[PDB]
């Protein structure tokens, strides 16, 4: 699958 | 934990449970950077890293200012944060279909 981001803490 | 051969439970491309087997055991190389916006992705490729040439060279030191390919071609600025030796597990169901997930998608 592709990469995926997200907001961290 | 899992050796090949084993059989497991894991989820389907239909959305459902179903015993299947492990097949085959990869180590596979992710990269997790830190984006410029405050988001972060570990899953990248090494080679969507287009400041450096990692297939050849290996990963940007850890805390690196890097430009990464995102998935809709496009440039962002970020900093390395760290290469991700993952477990990968590719595993069989009793259709022939076979998926490559990792640890915690898999259940014994």
């Amino acid at each position: 699958q592709l990469a995926t981001k997200a907001a961290r803490k | 934990s899992i050796t090949a051969g084993q059989k497991v439970i894991s989820k389907h491309k239909n959305g459902r449970f179903y015993q299947c087997e492990v097949v085959r055991l990869t180590t596979e190389t992710f990269y997790e950077v830190n984006f410029d916006d405050g988001s972060f992705s570990d899953n990248l490729y090494p080679e969507d890293i287009v400041s450096q040439d990692c297939l050849q060279f290996g990963p940007p030191a850890e805390g690196e200012v890097v430009q990464v390919r995102w998935t809709d071609g496009q440039v962002y600025g970020a900093k390395f944060v760290a290469s991700h030796p993952i477990q990968m597990y590719q595993v069989e169901f009793e259709d022939g279909s076979q998926l490559v997930v990792k640890r915690d998608d898999v259940y014994t």
